[PDB]
């Protein structure tokens, strides 16, 4: 298939290539900024608790006000490039809405520790 | 993985014998060589083993107080190849003592069956006469 | 049995490797040592066991890497430096009252762009050529018609500081051990560093100063010694010392050419003026040439082994270049290889010192050293010998060697032939039963 | 031992010391090329799954073509640089196997929990 | 709190900061510097199998040549401060502890694995 | 159509100046030459896409 040769296909069957995007003084410079960005993406996964995963399932609830479309009409009747644009405005509540859950089943992880 | 022996050769009674096995195609150091006799009155038999690394080795108590063993130095030709030779001295020979002798090399690095003589010479002939 | 792949991280597996090397030493010299980074108080080596490892000192890139780094920390020192463009002007010469040095004298630039000032100055006749008028009076700098010249900053030192040469992580310099090594081949005895031990830079031409010194006997190194192109390297086990002196003892004066310039050159001689010179124990090299010849014949069939002086070329070719008290010195080394050895005192050596160098041979560029005042002594050893076999001849009776070799590069091997670079690399797959378990 | 001391030993013998080597202008670019060179490896394993382990049963079948070598002739008589060389020619089709497989874990997971 | 807030508290009630504090030409030379401490941290949580977690459980028992404190001792009467200086001189050991079991506990794990 | 000829002096060390010390043959106006019946063809269709 390709290196995004996913991109036109339906968000449901783009899941399946998901490892082909994983991979991958001027040229110093660019060097080290796509290191960066290789690791600005690491760093969010960890601080969600999803790292090492491809898809990670959140504790955060799908807010209706985001989008109001059917499972169906997301999966099937979709392509990435459409999703993102539709609820590009609010990528920021979302992530931010993960890290919340994310530092709730920390504390509980703690207590777990301690107890056994 | 080739090991050749020293020709057949005819000795008296109470004369000392050595025998040669070089090898080529493995690393010489990577196995043990064996060494096993075989007459036709007693069967094959064990006459213990040399490690060619540690230069440890394990004379069977039968070979204990008759038999020596000793290496060369490998000669490497590739990476994970050489080639070098193991000796073998038999002292004070009998009739008893003639027969086949062979050398043999070890089967595996590690593992319980390292030693096992795996590869073998073509093996060659001791006459014992008055 | 079914197996399945496994995954290993942390595996102990390499492949050779070109990367980039950085320079460390030990905590204003030529080689900006100091913007190096500080040595391992204690540094490790780790002996591999059961490891054989193939090297090869002709195209090992460490050597490359080397070269160019040596080039390029010359040329960073000379940037600030004083620009001698304009004392390219006609020069007035007459005899000091010996051969090697002329009286000169012209008019030079000043601290003022409408004035002039004439300057008085020694130099040697290496560094002189008349001017194509042919009066015998007319003379020039002689690398004014092919490059612009720069003095060497005279608080710059030449002084060589061991350099060591370290890896970046994950990679390593893999080290061979073997008591005696070609260079080539199989090494049985590996260990690996971070990085190597310091090397000295070194600049001679024939003869190789201060380096490593073989543990037993003596080692001949080519890429193939039948070939008589190949420029063969000698270590020896013991070294020949070899002291240099410059009887001279040098005033120098200082003129300004321009704000923020100084020129420096030798104004006057104080005692008499005699040829610096050389001198090798003739003992420790006579052993030296014997042992030499001794292993050469293991190479040539025991054909008699004959030196000979360089057949011809420039001045930096056919003599011992090398760098004494900041002077540079050029060396007549025929007392060294005027020998045969069948079968069955001291050595003084003649020397010049040019003041324009060009070290690298290149095209376009030129240096000034500024002389160091005073009486200048020097000591080093001999440790290696640059030979080259005179071929083109299908006598079965005997065989010539002459001195030098075709570059630079040829130094830096002789300390580097142990070292090879690869690349760690720790993933790696194998089968095992194990099978992975899914929710 | 010690760094790489273990190279010339078995491949079994040699996974005791995996931690050992898990671990570890020219000066810049050598300090941005030591990045680069770490995170090549830690990018495949986390796209394996394999994150955060030394070492990492997947579910990939043994092709035999790879090497038709016995258990004990692969662990008891080989070091891990001669192995590397027989399979030198399959590494990375092994590699995209490895990455194909963990996709659709990820993706049987996920659908586990949707049932679930 | 907010970043390094915690810092004067006890080493207990620290514990609970933790994930505040896991986040957050010259300009060239600060970003590969700030990215090689990223990596030299997560490296070694990945060797000891920690990663991805703030606090990680491990199965090496304390040396009482390391501290001879009591755990009420450490954790509510010390700061880390000056706890790291009391194993200041034995935090290398300890580590290079950590990564041997972590290889011990994946090797049994493998040979697990292999009896289903 | 020029046929130069083509001298050189140093400025100085280090230094060349190359210039045209003389011309050999006639001396003559450069020129280029487009071929009419292909121009023509092509501004036409040009034109015809001008004028959409
Ligand atoms: C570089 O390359 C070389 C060559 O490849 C590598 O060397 C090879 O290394 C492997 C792994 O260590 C060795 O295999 C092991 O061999 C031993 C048997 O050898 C023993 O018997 C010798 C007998 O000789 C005399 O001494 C005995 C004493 O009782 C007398 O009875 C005799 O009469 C003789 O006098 C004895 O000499 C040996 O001791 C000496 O040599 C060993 C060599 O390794 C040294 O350690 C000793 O200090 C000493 O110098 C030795 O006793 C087998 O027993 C091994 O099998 C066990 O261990 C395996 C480890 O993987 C394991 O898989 C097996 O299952 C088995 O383990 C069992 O036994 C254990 C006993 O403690 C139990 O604890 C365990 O639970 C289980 O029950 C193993 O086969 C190769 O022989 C060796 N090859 C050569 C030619 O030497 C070298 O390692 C490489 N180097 C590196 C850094 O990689
Ligand atoms: C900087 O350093 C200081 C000094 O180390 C440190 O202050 C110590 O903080 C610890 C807690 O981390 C205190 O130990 C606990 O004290 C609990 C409360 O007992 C008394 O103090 C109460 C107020 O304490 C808080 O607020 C003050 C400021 O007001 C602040 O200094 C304290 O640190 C803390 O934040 C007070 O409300 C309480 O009230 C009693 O007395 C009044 C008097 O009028 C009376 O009216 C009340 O009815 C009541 O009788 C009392 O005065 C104590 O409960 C606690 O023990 C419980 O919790 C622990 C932990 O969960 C359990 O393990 C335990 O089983 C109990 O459930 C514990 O003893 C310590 O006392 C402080 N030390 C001093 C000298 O004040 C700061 O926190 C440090 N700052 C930072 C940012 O780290
Ligand atoms: C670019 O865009 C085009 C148009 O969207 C995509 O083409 C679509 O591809 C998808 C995925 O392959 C198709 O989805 C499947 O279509 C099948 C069509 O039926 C076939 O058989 C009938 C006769 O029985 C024929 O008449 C028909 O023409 C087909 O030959 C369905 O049968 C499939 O349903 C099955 O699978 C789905 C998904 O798992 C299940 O949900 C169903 O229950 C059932 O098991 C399925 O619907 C889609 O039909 C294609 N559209 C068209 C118009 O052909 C391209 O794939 C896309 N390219 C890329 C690279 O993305
Ligand atoms: C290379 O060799 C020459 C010759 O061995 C060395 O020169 C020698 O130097 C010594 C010390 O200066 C001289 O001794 C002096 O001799 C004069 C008389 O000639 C005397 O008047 C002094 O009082 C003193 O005794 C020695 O003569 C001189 N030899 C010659 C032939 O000139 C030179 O030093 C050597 N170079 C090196 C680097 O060793
Ligand atoms: C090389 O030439 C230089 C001069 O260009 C010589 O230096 C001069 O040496 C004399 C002594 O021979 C110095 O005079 C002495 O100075 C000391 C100072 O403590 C004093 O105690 C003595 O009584 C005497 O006055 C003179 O100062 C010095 N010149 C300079 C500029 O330093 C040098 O000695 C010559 N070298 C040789 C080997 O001849
Ligand atoms: C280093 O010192 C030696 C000894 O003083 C110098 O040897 C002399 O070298 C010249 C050539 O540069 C020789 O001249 C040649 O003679 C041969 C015949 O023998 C002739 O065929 C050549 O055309 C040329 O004329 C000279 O004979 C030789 N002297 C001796 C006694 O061997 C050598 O030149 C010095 N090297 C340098 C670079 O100055
Ligand atoms: C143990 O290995 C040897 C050699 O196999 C090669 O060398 C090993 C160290 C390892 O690198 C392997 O991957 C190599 O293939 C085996 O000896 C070979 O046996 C075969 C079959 O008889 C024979 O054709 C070869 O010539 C032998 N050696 C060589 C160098 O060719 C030996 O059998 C192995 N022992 C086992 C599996 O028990
Ligand atoms: C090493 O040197 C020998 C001698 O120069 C080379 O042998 C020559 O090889 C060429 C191959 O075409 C033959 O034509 C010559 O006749 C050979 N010369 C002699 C004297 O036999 C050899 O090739 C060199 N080796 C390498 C690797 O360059
Ligand atoms: C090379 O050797 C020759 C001798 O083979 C040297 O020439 C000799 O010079 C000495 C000293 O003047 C004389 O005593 C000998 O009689 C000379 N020999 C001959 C055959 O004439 C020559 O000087 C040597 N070259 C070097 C550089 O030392
Ligand atoms: C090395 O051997 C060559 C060949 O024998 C020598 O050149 C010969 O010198 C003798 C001197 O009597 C002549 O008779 C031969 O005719 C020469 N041969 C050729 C091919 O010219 C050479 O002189 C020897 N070198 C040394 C240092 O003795
Ligand atoms: C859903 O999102 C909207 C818009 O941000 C917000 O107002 C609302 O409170 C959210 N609902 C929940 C339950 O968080
Ligand atoms: C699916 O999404 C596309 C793009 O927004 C839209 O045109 C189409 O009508 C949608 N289908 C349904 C059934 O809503
Ligand atoms: C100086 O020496 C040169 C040769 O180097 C000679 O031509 C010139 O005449 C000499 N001058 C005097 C005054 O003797
Ligand atoms: C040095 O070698 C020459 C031959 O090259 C020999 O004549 C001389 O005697 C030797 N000197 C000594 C001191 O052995
Ligand atoms: C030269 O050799 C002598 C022999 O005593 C030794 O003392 C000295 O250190 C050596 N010099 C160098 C730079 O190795
Ligand atoms: C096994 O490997 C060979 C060589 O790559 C390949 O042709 C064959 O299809 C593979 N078998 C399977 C089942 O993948
Ligand atoms: C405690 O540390 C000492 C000193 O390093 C060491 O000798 C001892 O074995 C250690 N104890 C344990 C249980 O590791
Ligand atoms: C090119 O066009 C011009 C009119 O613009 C016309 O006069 C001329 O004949 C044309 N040339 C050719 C070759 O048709």
């Amino acid at each position: 298939l390709g290196f995004l040769g996913a991109a036109g296909s339906t968000m449901g069957a783009a899941s399946i290539t998901l490892t082909v995007q994983a991979r991958q003084i001027k040229q110093l410079q660019a060097r080290v900024l796509a290191v960066e960005h290789y690791l600005r993406d690491q760093q969010l996964l960890g601080i969600w608790g999803c790292s090492g995963k491809l898809i990670c399932c959140t504790n955060v609830p799908w807010n209706s006000s985001w989008s109001n479309k059917s499972l169906d009409e997301i999966w099937n009747n979709m392509t990435w490039l459409q999703w993102d644009k539709e609820i590009n405005n609010y990528t920021q509540l979302i992530y931010r809405l993960i890290e919340e859950s994310q530092n709730q089943q920390e504390k509980n992880e703690k207590e777990l520790l301690e107890l056994d | 993985g080739q090991l050749v022996q020293s020709g057949a050769e005819l000795k008296k009674p109470g004369a000392s014998v050595k025998i040669s096995c070089k090898t080529s195609g493995y690393r010489f150091n990577f196995y043990h060589i064996n060494w096993i006799r075989q007459t036709a009155g007693r069967g094959p038999e064990w006459m213990g083993w040399i490690s060619p690394y540690s230069g440890d080795k394990n004379l069977a108590p039968a070979f204990q107080d008759r038999v020596i063993m000793t290496t060369d130095t490998e000669v490497p030709v590739t990476s994970f190849t050489s080639t070098g030779a193991a000796y073998m001295e038999i002292r004070n020979l009998k009739f008893d003592d003639t027969g086949t002798y062979f050398c043999a090399k070890g089967l595996l690095r590690d593992g319980s069956s390292t030693w096992l003589p795996y590869l073998w010479g073509q093996g060659t002939l001791l006459t014992v006469s008055s | 049995e079914n197996l399945w792949v496994t995954v290993y991280y942390g595996v102990p597996v390499w492949r050779d490797a070109d990367t980039t090397l950085f320079c460390a030493s030990d905590a204003h010299n030529v080689w900006a040592t100091h913007a190096c980074v500080p040595t391992d108080p204690n540094p490790q080596e780790i002996h591999l066991d059961n490891v054989t490892e193939k090297f090869n000192m002709w195209k090992n890139n460490m050597v490359e890497q080397m070269h160019e780094d040596i080039i390029s920390l010359w040329d960073q020192s000379l940037k600030p430096c004083v620009k001698l463009t304009p004392l390219c002007v006609t020069l007035h010469c007459t005899n000091v009252t010996r051969e090697g040095l002329k009286n000169c004298s012209f008019n030079m630039t000043t601290e003022l762009r409408d004035k002039r000032q004439k300057v008085y100055s020694l130099f040697y006749r290496l560094d002189i050529v008349p001017i194509n008028e042919n009066q015998g009076s007319e003379y020039r700098l002689i690398n004014c018609n092919t490059s612009a010249i720069t003095q060497a900053c005279p608080k710059v030192s030449f002084e060589p500081i061991p350099i060591h040469y370290c890896t970046p992580a994950g990679f390593a310099i893999l080290k061979c051990k073997d008591e005696g090594f070609n260079g080539t081949g199989l090494c049985k005895n590996v260990s690996t560093v971070q990085c190597t031990h310091g090397i000295k830079p070194v600049v001679s031409t024939q003869l190789l100063l201060n380096g490593s010194l073989a543990e037993k006997n003596i080692i001949i190194r080519s890429e193939n010694i039948t070939n008589n192109a190949k420029i063969i390297i000698v270590q020896l086990v013991q070294p020949v010392t070899i002291k240099c002196i410059r009887p001279n003892n040098n005033t120098v004066k200082s003129i300004r050419i321009g704000p923020g310039q100084a020129f420096y050159y030798t104004g006057d001689i104080i005692g008499d003026i005699r040829q610096a010179h050389c001198n090798v124990t003739r003992s420790r090299w006579n052993k030296t040439l014997q042992e030499v010849a001794e292993k050469l014949r293991t190479y040539f069939g025991n054909k008699t082994i004959i030196f000979a002086q360089s057949s011809g070329g420039d001045l930096e070719i056919t003599t011992h270049s090398f760098n004494c008290g900041g002077e540079f010195f050029y060396c007549n080394t025929s007392g060294l290889f005027n020998s045969t050895w069948y079968v069955n005192d001291t050595i003084t050596l003649p020397c010049r010192i040019k003041q324009i160098i060009n070290m690298w041979q290149r095209a376009g560029q030129a240096m000034y050293a500024p002389p160091i005042p005073g009486v200048i002594k020097c000591e080093s050893n001999i440790t290696g010998l640059l030979l080259t076999r005179d071929g083109g001849k299908d006598n079965n009776v005997n065989e010539t060697f002459r001195p030098g070799g075709s570059d630079m590069r040829d130094n830096w091997r002789s300390e580097l032939y142990k070292y090879k670079v690869v690349e760690i690399e720790p993933l790696g797959v194998a089968p095992t039963r194990c099978k992975r378990r899914v929710v």
